[PDB]
Protein backbone atom coordinates (compact mmCIF):
# COMPACT_ATOMS: atom_id res chain seq x y z
CA UNK A 1 0.00 0.00 0.00
CA UNK A 2 1.23 3.75 -0.84
CA UNK A 3 1.66 5.95 1.95
CA UNK A 4 2.75 9.06 1.89
CA UNK A 5 2.71 11.45 5.38
CA UNK A 6 4.00 15.03 5.60
CA UNK A 7 5.14 16.15 9.43
CA UNK A 8 6.87 19.45 10.47
CA UNK A 9 3.79 21.75 9.75
CA UNK A 10 3.25 24.36 12.56
CA UNK A 11 3.43 28.29 13.47
CA UNK A 12 6.51 30.47 12.38
CA UNK A 13 7.20 34.03 12.36
CA UNK A 14 7.07 36.13 9.20
CA UNK A 15 10.38 36.61 8.21
CA UNK A 16 11.64 32.50 9.75
CA UNK A 17 12.08 29.09 8.10
CA UNK A 18 11.02 25.79 8.02
CA UNK A 19 11.49 22.47 7.02
CA UNK A 20 8.50 20.06 5.94
CA UNK A 21 9.38 16.54 6.21
CA UNK A 22 7.38 13.62 3.90
CA UNK A 23 7.98 9.78 4.55
CA UNK A 24 7.12 7.47 1.98
CA UNK A 25 6.73 3.61 2.10
CA UNK A 26 4.76 0.68 0.06
CA UNK A 27 6.91 1.76 -3.44
CA UNK A 28 10.37 2.14 -4.78
CA UNK A 29 10.84 5.73 -4.05
CA UNK A 30 14.01 6.53 -6.15
CA UNK A 31 11.93 5.51 -9.32
CA UNK A 32 8.99 8.16 -8.87
CA UNK A 33 9.64 12.28 -9.02
CA UNK A 34 8.39 13.75 -6.16
CA UNK A 35 5.81 16.98 -5.58
CA UNK A 36 4.98 19.29 -3.54
CA UNK A 37 1.36 21.66 -3.71
CA UNK A 38 0.48 23.81 -1.42
CA UNK A 39 -3.47 25.22 -0.42
CA UNK A 40 -3.72 28.26 1.62
CA UNK A 41 -7.28 27.60 3.54
CA UNK A 42 -10.13 28.08 1.25
CA UNK A 43 -8.06 28.97 -1.68
CA UNK A 44 -7.22 26.65 -4.99
CA UNK A 45 -3.96 23.89 -5.15
CA UNK A 46 -0.88 25.52 -6.11
CA UNK A 47 2.41 23.22 -7.73
CA UNK A 48 5.37 24.46 -6.05
CA UNK A 49 8.34 21.93 -7.16
CA UNK A 50 9.32 18.42 -7.87
CA UNK A 51 12.36 16.43 -7.94
CA UNK A 52 12.84 13.67 -10.16
CA UNK A 53 13.65 10.55 -10.21
CA UNK A 54 17.36 8.45 -9.87
CA UNK A 55 17.03 8.21 -13.85
CA UNK A 56 17.03 11.85 -14.48
CA UNK A 57 19.72 12.47 -11.35
CA UNK A 58 17.23 14.12 -8.98
CA UNK A 59 17.00 16.86 -10.34
CA UNK A 60 14.71 19.78 -8.82
CA UNK A 61 12.21 22.70 -10.53
CA UNK A 62 9.97 25.59 -8.89
CA UNK A 63 7.40 27.74 -9.35
CA UNK A 64 8.42 31.03 -9.84
CA UNK A 65 6.07 31.72 -6.82
CA UNK A 66 8.63 30.10 -4.62
CA UNK A 67 11.72 29.44 -6.83
CA UNK A 68 14.78 31.50 -4.78
CA UNK A 69 13.17 30.87 -1.21
CA UNK A 70 12.12 27.39 -0.95
CA UNK A 71 14.31 24.07 -1.42
CA UNK A 72 13.18 20.64 -2.81
CA UNK A 73 15.77 17.73 -1.46
CA UNK A 74 14.98 13.60 -1.28
CA UNK A 75 16.85 11.63 0.95
CA UNK A 76 17.34 8.02 -0.53
CA UNK A 77 18.38 6.15 2.05
CA UNK A 78 15.23 6.57 4.62
CA UNK A 79 12.73 7.42 1.26
CA UNK A 80 12.14 11.32 2.76
CA UNK A 81 10.92 14.15 0.74
CA UNK A 82 11.49 17.55 2.01
CA UNK A 83 10.51 21.28 1.49
CA UNK A 84 12.83 23.69 3.10
CA UNK A 85 10.82 26.93 3.78
CA UNK A 86 12.85 30.22 4.13
CA UNK A 87 11.49 33.77 4.31
CA UNK A 88 8.03 33.32 5.15
CA UNK A 89 5.20 35.29 4.60
CA UNK A 90 1.55 35.46 5.48
CA UNK A 91 0.54 34.29 2.05
CA UNK A 92 2.48 31.19 2.66
CA UNK A 93 0.18 30.08 4.95
CA UNK A 94 -1.26 27.04 3.76
CA UNK A 95 -1.93 23.02 3.70
CA UNK A 96 0.96 21.79 2.31
CA UNK A 97 1.04 18.04 0.44
CA UNK A 98 3.37 16.02 -0.93
CA UNK A 99 2.35 13.85 -3.78
CA UNK A 100 4.11 10.98 -5.80
CA UNK A 101 4.48 12.64 -9.14
CA UNK A 102 5.54 10.20 -12.21
CA UNK A 103 7.72 7.60 -12.95
CA UNK A 104 8.45 8.10 -17.55
CA UNK A 105 11.08 4.86 -17.56
CA UNK A 106 8.09 2.86 -16.27
CA UNK A 107 6.31 0.63 -18.87
CA UNK A 108 3.15 1.35 -16.51
CA UNK A 109 4.01 5.81 -16.75
CA UNK A 110 1.20 7.81 -16.77
CA UNK A 111 1.67 11.59 -16.05
CA UNK A 112 -0.36 12.53 -12.39
CA UNK A 113 -0.66 12.95 -9.06
CA UNK A 114 -1.77 9.90 -8.17
CA UNK A 115 -0.79 9.85 -4.55
CA UNK A 116 -1.14 12.25 -1.70
CA UNK A 117 -0.70 12.87 1.66
CA UNK A 118 -3.21 13.96 4.42
CA UNK A 119 -1.25 17.29 4.49
CA UNK A 120 0.90 19.53 7.15
CA UNK A 121 -0.80 23.12 7.89
CA UNK A 122 1.86 26.08 8.13
CA UNK A 123 0.79 29.90 9.38
CA UNK A 124 2.79 32.07 9.39
CA UNK A 125 2.37 34.67 11.96
CA UNK A 126 3.80 36.77 15.00
CA UNK A 127 1.15 35.80 16.96
CA UNK A 128 1.52 33.19 20.53
CA UNK A 129 0.38 30.29 20.40
CA UNK A 130 -2.41 29.52 22.80
CA UNK A 131 -4.06 26.44 23.77
CA UNK A 132 -7.91 26.15 23.43
CA UNK A 133 -10.32 25.81 26.63
CA UNK A 134 -13.02 22.80 25.58
CA UNK A 135 -16.11 23.19 26.98
CA UNK A 136 -19.25 20.74 26.76
CA UNK A 137 -22.80 21.66 25.11
CA UNK A 138 -25.37 20.23 27.13
CA UNK A 139 -29.46 21.15 26.76
CA UNK A 140 -30.30 23.28 29.29
CA UNK A 141 -36.23 10.84 20.69
CA UNK A 142 -33.10 12.10 19.60
CA UNK A 143 -30.72 14.61 21.27
CA UNK A 144 -28.14 16.85 20.13
CA UNK A 145 -24.99 17.36 22.20
CA UNK A 146 -21.44 19.51 21.22
CA UNK A 147 -18.27 20.55 22.23
CA UNK A 148 -17.15 24.35 22.01
CA UNK A 149 -13.77 24.85 21.27
CA UNK A 150 -12.75 28.26 21.79
CA UNK A 151 -9.85 30.93 22.02
CA UNK A 152 -6.85 28.62 20.09
CA UNK A 153 -4.01 29.86 17.86
CA UNK A 154 -2.86 28.82 15.46
CA UNK A 155 -5.61 26.28 13.38
CA UNK A 156 -5.77 23.34 13.09
CA UNK A 157 -7.76 21.57 15.92
CA UNK A 158 -9.53 17.90 15.38
CA UNK A 159 -12.21 17.19 17.13
CA UNK A 160 -13.80 13.16 16.99
CA UNK A 161 -16.27 11.51 19.33
CA UNK A 162 -16.11 8.68 21.50
CA UNK A 163 -12.55 8.20 19.60
CA UNK A 164 -13.76 8.39 16.27
CA UNK A 165 -16.63 5.48 17.07
CA UNK A 166 -18.95 7.71 16.66
CA UNK A 167 -18.83 9.29 13.08
CA UNK A 168 -22.43 9.94 11.61
CA UNK A 169 -24.70 12.90 12.87
CA UNK A 170 -21.62 14.94 13.77
CA UNK A 171 -21.25 18.47 12.10
CA UNK A 172 -17.74 19.96 12.91
CA UNK A 173 -17.87 24.10 12.23
CA UNK A 174 -14.99 25.34 10.28
CA UNK A 175 -12.96 27.66 12.98
CA UNK A 176 -13.47 31.44 12.68
CA UNK A 177 -10.65 33.98 13.59
CA UNK A 178 -11.89 36.93 16.10
CA UNK A 179 -8.96 38.78 17.33
CA UNK A 180 -6.02 36.99 16.88
CA UNK A 181 -8.13 33.50 18.71
CA UNK A 182 -9.37 30.67 16.61
CA UNK A 183 -13.14 29.05 17.66
CA UNK A 184 -14.80 26.36 16.28
CA UNK A 185 -17.64 24.23 17.56
CA UNK A 186 -18.56 20.24 16.89
CA UNK A 187 -22.07 19.30 17.33
CA UNK A 188 -23.28 15.45 17.91
CA UNK A 189 -26.44 13.98 17.34
CA UNK A 190 -27.72 10.69 18.80
CA UNK A 191 -30.67 8.69 20.38
CA UNK A 192 -32.21 10.37 23.59
CA UNK A 193 -32.34 6.79 24.53
CA UNK A 194 -28.30 6.30 24.42
CA UNK A 195 -27.94 9.34 26.06
CA UNK A 196 -27.19 10.25 29.09
CA UNK A 197 -27.57 6.12 29.25
CA UNK A 198 -24.25 5.62 27.60
CA UNK A 199 -21.20 8.06 27.37
CA UNK A 200 -20.63 10.75 24.89
CA UNK A 201 -17.69 12.16 25.03
CA UNK A 202 -15.72 15.02 22.70
CA UNK A 203 -11.77 14.39 21.78
CA UNK A 204 -10.01 17.32 21.38
CA UNK A 205 -5.95 17.81 20.08
CA UNK A 206 -4.51 21.00 19.43
CA UNK A 207 -0.74 19.95 17.96
CA UNK A 208 0.79 23.51 18.03
CA UNK A 209 0.32 23.40 22.09
CA UNK A 210 0.57 19.32 22.07
CA UNK A 211 -3.02 19.40 23.70
CA UNK A 212 -5.25 16.68 24.00
CA UNK A 213 -8.80 17.10 25.66
CA UNK A 214 -11.37 14.37 26.98
CA UNK A 215 -14.40 16.36 27.50
CA UNK A 216 -17.26 13.78 29.00
CA UNK A 217 -20.78 15.61 27.89
CA UNK A 218 -22.85 15.39 31.49
CA UNK A 219 -26.63 16.10 31.70
CA UNK A 220 -26.74 19.62 33.40
CA UNK B 1 3.84 30.48 -17.71
CA UNK B 2 0.91 27.79 -18.41
CA UNK B 3 -2.11 29.65 -17.39
CA UNK B 4 -4.85 27.27 -16.18
CA UNK B 5 -9.12 28.70 -16.28
CA UNK B 6 -11.68 27.03 -15.14
CA UNK B 7 -15.79 27.34 -15.79
CA UNK B 8 -17.98 27.54 -14.08
CA UNK B 9 -16.27 28.82 -10.52
CA UNK B 10 -19.49 26.92 -9.10
CA UNK B 11 -22.70 25.74 -9.50
CA UNK B 12 -25.60 23.17 -8.07
CA UNK B 13 -27.40 20.22 -9.40
CA UNK B 14 -30.05 18.27 -8.52
CA UNK B 15 -29.14 14.39 -7.60
CA UNK B 16 -29.30 12.11 -11.21
CA UNK B 17 -28.74 15.30 -13.55
CA UNK B 18 -25.60 16.08 -15.66
CA UNK B 19 -22.66 18.16 -14.60
CA UNK B 20 -20.44 20.03 -17.34
CA UNK B 21 -17.30 21.86 -16.09
CA UNK B 22 -14.56 23.26 -18.41
CA UNK B 23 -10.71 23.62 -18.16
CA UNK B 24 -8.54 26.04 -20.76
CA UNK B 25 -5.18 26.58 -20.56
CA UNK B 26 -3.17 29.01 -22.40
CA UNK B 27 -1.33 26.80 -24.77
CA UNK B 28 -1.50 23.55 -26.27
CA UNK B 29 -1.42 21.10 -23.94
CA UNK B 30 -1.14 18.10 -26.72
CA UNK B 31 2.25 16.21 -27.60
CA UNK B 32 1.56 15.89 -30.93
CA UNK B 33 4.21 12.83 -31.29
CA UNK B 34 2.99 10.86 -28.54
CA UNK B 35 -0.84 12.04 -29.31
CA UNK B 36 -1.37 12.68 -25.12
CA UNK B 37 -2.61 15.96 -23.57
CA UNK B 38 -0.80 16.54 -20.28
CA UNK B 39 -3.85 17.58 -18.48
CA UNK B 40 -5.37 15.77 -15.19
CA UNK B 41 -8.54 15.95 -13.60
CA UNK B 42 -8.53 16.16 -9.06
CA UNK B 43 -11.76 15.42 -6.83
CA UNK B 44 -11.10 17.44 -3.76
CA UNK B 45 -13.62 16.54 -1.31
CA UNK B 46 -14.26 18.99 1.97
CA UNK B 47 -11.72 18.34 4.53
CA UNK B 48 -9.79 15.86 2.21
CA UNK B 49 -6.96 15.75 -0.05
CA UNK B 50 -7.04 16.25 -3.77
CA UNK B 51 -8.10 12.73 -5.54
CA UNK B 52 -6.67 12.29 -9.22
CA UNK B 53 -10.04 11.01 -11.16
CA UNK B 54 -8.66 11.73 -15.06
CA UNK B 55 -5.46 11.73 -16.53
CA UNK B 56 -4.14 11.87 -20.32
CA UNK B 57 -7.34 14.13 -21.10
CA UNK B 58 -9.65 10.92 -20.92
CA UNK B 59 -8.19 7.75 -18.86
CA UNK B 60 -10.18 7.46 -15.99
CA UNK B 61 -7.91 6.43 -12.53
CA UNK B 62 -8.93 2.78 -11.55
CA UNK B 63 -11.64 2.38 -9.21
CA UNK B 64 -13.13 5.68 -10.70
CA UNK B 65 -17.00 5.09 -11.56
CA UNK B 66 -17.87 5.50 -15.36
CA UNK B 67 -20.04 8.19 -14.82
CA UNK B 68 -17.05 10.42 -14.75
CA UNK B 69 -15.85 11.30 -17.92
CA UNK B 70 -13.19 13.45 -19.55
CA UNK B 71 -13.01 14.79 -23.16
CA UNK B 72 -11.01 17.76 -25.14
CA UNK B 73 -8.00 18.11 -26.79
CA UNK B 74 -5.17 21.36 -27.03
CA UNK B 75 -6.69 23.96 -24.78
CA UNK B 76 -10.06 23.05 -24.18
CA UNK B 77 -10.94 20.36 -22.07
CA UNK B 78 -14.31 19.15 -20.23
CA UNK B 79 -15.06 17.40 -17.24
CA UNK B 80 -18.18 15.50 -17.02
CA UNK B 81 -20.86 13.82 -14.96
CA UNK B 82 -23.35 11.96 -15.76
CA UNK B 83 -26.41 11.20 -13.05
CA UNK B 84 -24.56 13.35 -10.09
CA UNK B 85 -24.65 11.71 -6.69
CA UNK B 86 -24.80 13.73 -3.34
CA UNK B 87 -21.17 12.14 -2.52
CA UNK B 88 -20.02 13.83 -5.79
CA UNK B 89 -20.14 17.38 -3.77
CA UNK B 90 -16.75 18.73 -4.40
CA UNK B 91 -14.18 21.35 -5.72
CA UNK B 92 -12.72 19.36 -8.98
CA UNK B 93 -9.71 21.16 -10.47
CA UNK B 94 -7.63 20.08 -13.66
CA UNK B 95 -3.91 20.65 -14.14
CA UNK B 96 -1.27 20.63 -16.38
CA UNK B 97 1.59 18.44 -16.68
CA UNK B 98 3.21 19.47 -19.98
CA UNK B 99 5.26 21.87 -18.43
CA UNK B 100 5.81 21.57 -15.26
CA UNK B 101 2.61 21.80 -13.53
CA UNK B 102 0.04 24.53 -12.88
CA UNK B 103 -3.71 24.28 -11.20
CA UNK B 104 -6.81 25.65 -12.61
CA UNK B 105 -8.82 27.51 -10.02
CA UNK B 106 -11.14 24.72 -9.36
CA UNK B 107 -14.89 24.38 -9.89
CA UNK B 108 -17.25 24.01 -6.96
CA UNK B 109 -19.95 21.15 -7.29
CA UNK B 110 -22.79 21.31 -5.02
CA UNK B 111 -26.19 19.91 -4.94
CA UNK B 112 -29.57 20.77 -4.96
CA UNK B 113 -32.12 19.35 -3.29
CA UNK B 114 -35.50 20.24 -1.55
CA UNK B 115 -36.31 22.75 0.72
CA UNK B 116 -35.72 21.87 4.62
CA UNK B 117 -36.05 23.42 7.88
CA UNK B 118 -33.32 23.84 10.47
CA UNK B 119 -33.18 21.39 13.25
CA UNK B 120 -32.62 24.30 16.19
CA UNK B 121 -30.98 23.61 19.69
CA UNK B 122 -29.53 26.31 22.38
CA UNK B 123 -26.89 25.37 25.08
CA UNK B 124 -26.50 27.76 27.74
CA UNK B 125 -22.61 28.51 29.06
CA UNK B 126 -20.57 25.90 30.76
CA UNK B 127 -19.79 26.04 34.74
CA UNK B 128 -16.34 24.97 33.47
CA UNK B 129 -16.30 28.24 31.37
CA UNK B 130 -18.48 30.75 33.51
CA UNK B 131 -15.48 30.10 36.46
CA UNK B 132 -13.05 31.89 34.41
CA UNK B 133 -15.25 34.94 33.99
CA UNK B 134 -16.89 34.35 30.46
CA UNK B 135 -20.37 32.94 28.90
CA UNK B 136 -20.30 31.41 25.26
CA UNK B 137 -24.34 30.90 24.32
CA UNK B 138 -24.49 28.31 21.36
CA UNK B 139 -27.07 27.65 18.55
CA UNK B 140 -27.16 24.99 16.49
CA UNK B 141 -28.70 24.92 13.71
CA UNK B 142 -28.57 21.67 11.82
CA UNK B 143 -29.55 19.74 8.31
CA UNK B 144 -31.80 22.95 6.66
CA UNK B 145 -31.50 23.42 2.67
CA UNK B 146 -31.51 26.76 0.86
CA UNK B 147 -27.98 27.34 2.62
CA UNK B 148 -29.28 31.07 2.98
CA UNK B 149 -30.20 31.81 6.69
CA UNK B 150 -29.93 34.31 9.03
CA UNK B 151 -29.44 34.07 12.55
CA UNK B 152 -31.05 36.70 15.64
CA UNK B 153 -29.74 36.71 18.75
CA UNK B 154 -31.69 38.86 22.16
CA UNK B 155 -31.18 38.92 25.53
CA UNK B 156 -34.08 40.03 27.87
CA UNK B 157 -35.97 40.57 24.55
CA UNK B 158 -33.47 43.13 23.16
CA UNK B 159 -31.63 42.24 20.05
CA UNK B 160 -27.62 41.49 20.48
CA UNK B 161 -25.34 41.92 17.11
CA UNK B 162 -21.89 42.24 19.02
CA UNK B 163 -20.23 39.63 20.23
CA UNK B 164 -21.76 37.22 17.75
CA UNK B 165 -19.76 34.65 15.66
CA UNK B 166 -20.70 32.09 13.02
CA UNK B 167 -19.87 29.39 11.16
CA UNK B 168 -20.96 27.17 8.51
CA UNK B 169 -20.44 23.51 7.62
CA UNK B 170 -19.61 22.14 3.87
CA UNK B 171 -23.14 20.81 2.49
CA UNK B 172 -23.38 17.21 3.63
CA UNK B 173 -22.26 14.34 1.27
CA UNK B 174 -25.44 12.13 2.41
CA UNK B 175 -28.55 14.39 2.77
CA UNK B 176 -26.94 17.75 1.15
CA UNK B 177 -28.14 19.74 3.76
CA UNK B 178 -26.05 22.66 5.37
CA UNK B 179 -25.41 23.34 9.43
CA UNK B 180 -24.46 26.58 10.96
CA UNK B 181 -23.04 27.46 14.58
CA UNK B 182 -23.98 30.64 16.31
CA UNK B 183 -22.36 31.82 19.25
CA UNK B 184 -22.67 34.91 21.67
CA UNK B 185 -19.61 35.39 23.75
CA UNK B 186 -20.45 37.63 26.64
CA UNK B 187 -18.66 38.13 30.38
CA UNK B 188 -19.82 36.26 32.56
CA UNK B 189 -20.91 39.85 34.88
CA UNK B 190 -22.91 40.62 31.69
CA UNK B 191 -24.38 37.10 31.49
CA UNK B 192 -25.50 37.48 35.58
CA UNK B 193 -27.51 40.92 34.72
CA UNK B 194 -30.43 38.99 32.48
CA UNK B 195 -32.37 36.11 32.44
CA UNK B 196 -33.60 35.17 29.15
CA UNK B 197 -31.59 34.11 26.19
CA UNK B 198 -33.03 33.65 22.73
CA UNK B 199 -31.77 32.93 19.21
CA UNK B 200 -34.30 32.85 16.45
CA UNK B 201 -33.53 31.54 12.57
CA UNK B 202 -35.17 33.03 9.41
CA UNK B 203 -35.60 30.56 7.00
CA UNK B 204 -37.82 30.38 3.71
CA UNK B 205 -38.93 27.39 4.95
CA UNK B 206 -40.62 29.48 7.96
CA UNK B 207 -42.90 32.18 7.80
CA UNK B 208 -42.20 32.88 11.24
CA UNK B 209 -38.87 32.96 13.31
CA UNK B 210 -37.77 29.41 14.30
CA UNK B 211 -36.60 30.13 18.20
CA UNK B 212 -35.08 28.35 20.56
CA UNK B 213 -34.46 29.91 24.30
CA UNK B 214 -33.32 29.65 28.30
CA UNK B 215 -33.81 31.68 31.22
CA UNK B 216 -31.04 31.71 33.99
CA UNK B 217 -33.23 30.42 36.65
CA UNK B 218 -33.83 27.01 35.12
C1 LIG C 1 12.10 11.22 -24.78
C2 LIG C 1 11.09 11.25 -23.63
C3 LIG C 1 10.54 12.64 -23.30
O1 LIG C 1 9.98 12.73 -21.96
C4 LIG C 1 10.80 12.30 -20.83
C5 LIG C 1 11.05 10.79 -20.75
O2 LIG C 1 10.13 10.04 -21.13
O3 LIG C 1 12.15 10.42 -20.28
C6 LIG C 1 10.10 12.74 -19.55
C7 LIG C 1 9.96 14.24 -19.52
O4 LIG C 1 9.28 14.58 -18.30
C8 LIG C 1 9.11 15.94 -17.81
C9 LIG C 1 10.34 16.50 -17.10
O5 LIG C 1 10.50 17.73 -17.19
O6 LIG C 1 11.08 15.70 -16.48
C10 LIG C 1 7.95 15.91 -16.81
C11 LIG C 1 6.67 15.44 -17.53
O7 LIG C 1 5.57 15.46 -16.62
C12 LIG C 1 6.44 16.48 -18.63
O8 LIG C 1 6.22 17.78 -18.06
C13 LIG C 1 7.63 16.52 -19.57
C14 LIG C 1 7.43 17.57 -20.67
O9 LIG C 1 6.18 17.41 -21.33
C15 LIG C 1 8.60 17.54 -21.67
O10 LIG C 1 8.46 18.68 -22.51
C16 LIG C 1 9.61 18.91 -23.34
C17 LIG C 1 10.91 18.71 -22.57
O11 LIG C 1 11.26 19.63 -21.80
O12 LIG C 1 11.54 17.64 -22.79
C18 LIG C 1 9.53 20.33 -23.89
C19 LIG C 1 8.27 20.49 -24.70
O13 LIG C 1 8.25 21.82 -25.22
C20 LIG C 1 8.33 19.49 -25.83
O14 LIG C 1 9.48 19.75 -26.64
C21 LIG C 1 8.42 18.09 -25.23
C22 LIG C 1 8.48 17.04 -26.34
O15 LIG C 1 7.34 17.14 -27.18
C23 LIG C 1 8.53 15.65 -25.70
O16 LIG C 1 8.60 14.66 -26.72
O17 LIG C 1 9.59 17.97 -24.41
O18 LIG C 1 8.82 16.84 -18.87
C24 LIG C 1 11.35 14.88 -19.63
O19 LIG C 1 12.21 14.46 -18.55
C25 LIG C 1 11.95 14.43 -20.96
C26 LIG C 1 13.35 14.98 -21.23
O20 LIG C 1 13.37 16.41 -21.22
C27 LIG C 1 13.79 14.47 -22.61
O21 LIG C 1 15.10 14.95 -22.93
O22 LIG C 1 12.05 12.99 -20.98
MG1 LIG D 1 -26.74 15.82 9.74
MG1 LIG E 1 -27.63 45.07 27.94
ZN1 LIG F 1 15.55 22.17 -15.08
Amino acid sequence: EVKLVESGGGLVQSGGSLRLSCATSGFTFTDYYMSWVRQPPGKALEWLAFIRNKAKGYTTEYSSSVKGRFTISRDNSQSFLYLQMNTLRAEDSATYYCARDINPGSDGYYDALDYWGQGTSVTVSRAKTTPPSVYPLAPGSMVTLGCLVKGYFPEPVTVTWNSGSLSSGVHTFPAVLQSDLYTLSSSVTVPSSTWPSETVTCNVAHPASSTKVDKKIVPR
Amino acid sequence: DIVMTQSPSSLAVSAGEKVTMSCKSSQSLLNSRTRKNYLAWYQQKPGQSPKLLIYWASTRESGVPDRFTGSGSGTDFTLTISSVQAEDLAVYYCKQSYNLRTFGGGTKLELKRADAAPTVSIFPPSSEQLTSGGASVVCFLNNFYPKSIAVKWKIDGSERQNGVLNSWTDQDKKDSTYSMSSTLTLTKDEYERHNSYTCEATHKTSTSPIVKSFNRNE
